[PDB]
RNA sequence: GUGACUAUAGCAAGGAGGUCACACCUGUUCCCAUGCCGAACACAGAAGUUAAGCUCCUUAGCGUCGAUGGUAGUCGAACUUACGUUCCGCUAGAGUAGAACGUU
RNA sequence: CUGGGGCGGUCGCCUCCUAAAAGGUAACGGAGGCGCUCAAAGGUUCCCUCAGAAUGGUCAUUCAUAGAGUGUAA
RNA sequence: UUAUUGGAGGUAGAGCACUGUUUGGACUUCAGACAAACUCCGAAUGCCAAUUAAUUUAACUUGGGAGUCAGAACAUGGGUGAUAAGGUCCGUGUUCGAAAGGGAAACAGCCCAGACCACCAGCUAAGGUCCCAAAAUAUAUGUUAAGUGGAAAAGGAUGUGGCGUUGUGACACUGCGCCGAAAAUGUACCGGGGCUAAACAUAUUACCGAAGCUGUGGAUUGUCCUUUG
């Protein structure tokens, strides 16, 4: 879906999960926005899935920004094999998230739109969010 | 690249190595060496 | 499914040699290095290989060149 | 002659530096005690192991 | 820039060098000095031992004024 | 405005701050036009409505030690995970 | 003039300085020179000119140095699956230094 | 050698990362190269400074720590 | 081993100045992000030293003699795998190997602790004190009603307590609970009885508890001569 155009290496390690945020924690493209609670990886598969409820939810009359975005590549093995014999070849792009990261945000919506609609988008993600509106 | 030695021409004697190329090159090779057994700098070929 | 990868270099032990504030004897190897990490500082000197060896048995010093660079010299004791 | 300390707890399972240290103050078996002068480094080597002695 | 590139030639010069018999030309006068290298300290001053060429071309004004010091002794 | 900024002296642990936090208390540092460069205290919920009413990018009087200094609001630090202050910058003019 | 110095020296902006020093400036007669060019290099020189350079003074626009406090991170320890104590203590960022010290 | 053996691959040297800021460090872990070339692409002595843009029609100028070049990988 | 000073080095962290990847505008630039093979930066530790001080008593050399070259789990930093495996490969540590004793019901590697020998003596360690089963039906204050304690998520929900903000209603954080929760011989996921305190959270005491330590006697090795004891 959404995915880098060139990547220098197709085949890397994983990326660390444990431990807070380090960016990402502010709202400040939009208004209000999704705020993680748990760590996980999301993947490109289901930010299309996400970006999609929200989106019709509003009717089409607000604005959406996707903060996260996948560089990472996870690579994995055919169906029936033994270890060993190389690294896998790659599946599918990910993003490592941890406590605080704003996941999504909109803008030129109401509140209770809004709340509904980032309810109805984290229901398809692999965390605990909550919803966070901008800060002081 | 060809890999020669460098005969002295007063001294007789083969006391250099030394790697030339066969069409750069083409053609006997001319130094100014110390000559050992004579204590000098002399004219190797080859 | 073989793969074309797997092979490495031999690891050549490669770093300081000698401590900051130690007597060296006027031959000894100081510094190892692909290129001046670290430049000769006074009585000491770069071979091929950049390899940082003390002329005179001193002290050794590391010191500092300008902002960024850095050098070896060897007092006398 | 300040500070009589004891080893109040084993060194087994401890790791090695530990070990180590423990006796270079001296200490012998558990309970076993010693009196050293409070050095500015003996003090040091009861903050490496405070866990394993009981100092007074 | 003349003066400022004389420098850059100059700097170039004193790495292996160093008593140095330092020079300075002019559009008309020299400026000559030996001067030492482990004191920050000099010896001798006349105006108008390795011996550093300033910087400068080793040639006629300054060849001129270091040859004459070779039968100063 | 009305704040009054305990002094907090000696020097802090890693359980002294995480038991000020803990209740509510606010850690603060105050230095600017001033040669104190003092570390106070300060009550979250008196900060917290004097700079809702006192209005966004106004002025503050800091009692350290009863003087009240003027001090202006420069920085801070914040938890959007736990919905509260962690530390707070008084500039001093 | 020539060394040391971790831009706190710099980049910049204005404004002020004439041959007693520094140049630009005058020409190839030779010394020497341009893969062509007395441009540079260097040789013979005073005029004309600070306009420019350079130096001296002012500005905190960029550059650079930068505390305190807190946070992250851990050495170690003790319950256990990630919190609790004690010490070491960042990056970033706001307060600040700052338009150079300094020999022979 | 071999995540049983066969088949597939590899076997010696160089440079990275894995490698946990001294050095060393494994796997059929992740990327590549070598089995040369130079008689000037060596020594020395002197001089010189780049890449790319904007400007105009290889040339000229301003901008330009530094992004080029360094035989050949990193 | 420690204290102190000096040093080399680019990890965790963080940042976008380089190399790539990237979001939203403006029209190069503001704002925000990612990196094992990125670095303007940069710890904790560890490493090398002084001929420095303090505690301790090993260290090297040259000789004779070997054994070992199948390692395992646990914590932790990583690769691989699928953030599978009591998987596999490496850095650091501990124990087993080669280690008995106490606790974990039973259980090489988990927590405590290193057995010279005898004793119907005492003190503690992990862990515990209703009975099996040694010692508190201790003490002060609260929480939980599920037998939660004494196996598990997304998500649901006037369970209930604390605390703060709010216009009897509404909210953010929280403590403990409910549902989600289905397997094969027999209850069968507290060791059993049993428990509404004999479960939890914080703090005081007491005590039990080992082959640890102490007391007594004994036996062999040592080193100092108080007084060859």
């Amino acid at each position: 879906m959404l995915l880098p155009k060139r990547v220098k290496y197709r085949r890397q390690h994983r990326p660390k999960t444990t431990g807070r945020s380090k960016g990402g924690n502010y709202v400040t493209f939009g208004e209000f926005g999704l705020q993680a609670t748990t760590t996980s990886w999301i993947t490109s598969r289901q930010i299309e899935s996400a970006r999609i409820a929200m989106t019709r939810y509003m009717k089409r009359g607000g604005k959406v920004w996707i903060k996260i975005f996948p560089h990472t590549p996870y690579t994995k093995k055919p169906l029936e094999v033994r270890m060993g014999a190389g690294k896998g070849a790659v599946e599918g792009w990910i993003a490592v998230v941890k406590p605080g990261r704003i996941l999504f945000e909109v803008a030129g919506v109401s509140e209770e739109v809004a709340r509904e609609a980032l309810r109805l988008a984290s229901h398809k993600l692999p965390v605990k969010t909550k919803f966070v509106k901008r800060e002081e | 690249r060809v890999n020669v030695t460098l005969a002295c021409t007063e001294c007789g004697d083969r006391n250099y190595i030394t790697t030339k190329n066969k069409r750069n090159n083409p053609e006997r090779v001319e130094m100014k060496k110390f000559c050992s057994r004579e204590n000098k700098q002399t004219l190797h070929r080859e | 499914s073989s793969t074309k990868n797997g092979r490495d270099s031999e690891s050549k032990r490669l770093g300081a040699k000698r401590a900051d504030g130690q007597f060296v004897t006027g031959g000894s190897i100081l510094y190892r290095q692909r290129g001046t990490k670290i430049y000769p500082g006074e009585n000491v000197g770069r071979g091929g290989d950049d390899t940082l060896f003390a002329k005179i048995d001193g002290v050794v010093k590391f010191e500092r060149k300008g902002r960024d660079k850095k050098q070896v010299s060897v007092y006398a004791v | 002659a300040k500070l009589q300390i004891t080893l109040t707890r084993s060194v087994i399972g401890r790791p090695e530096t530990q070990r180590k240290t423990v006796e270079a103050l001296g200490l012998k078996k558990t309970n076993s005690s010693v009196v050293v002068e409070d050095n500015p480094a003996i003090r040091g080597q009861i903050n490496k192991v405070k866990h394993l002695v009981t100092v007074e | 820039d003349k003066n400022k590139v004389r420098l850059k030639r100059h700097a170039r010069v004193r790495t292996n060098l160093s008593p140095r018999l330092n020079v300075y030309r002019s559009n008309k006068h020299i400026y000559a000095q030996i001067i030492d290298d482990n004191k920050g300290v000099t010896l001798a001053q006349a105006s108008s031992i390795v011996f550093d060429r300033g910087g400068y071309l080793y040639h006629g004004r300054v060849k001129a004024l270091a040859e004459a010091a070779r039968e100063s002794g | 405005a009305s704040l009054k900024s305990i002094i907090r002296q000696g020097k802090q642990t890693r359980s002294d701050l995480k038991q000020l936090r803990k209740s509510g208390k606010v850690p603060a540092v105050v230095y600017g036009y001033g040669t104190k460069n003092v570390s106070v205290k300060v009550d979250e919920v008196e900060f917290i409505k004097v700079i809702r009413e006192v209005g966004r990018n106004g002025v503050i009087e800091l009692g350290v030690g009863s003087k009240t200094i003027k001090v202006m609001v420069a920085d801070y630090q914040f938890d959007p995970l736990k919905n509260q202050i962690t530390h707070i910058d008084f500039l001093a003019i």
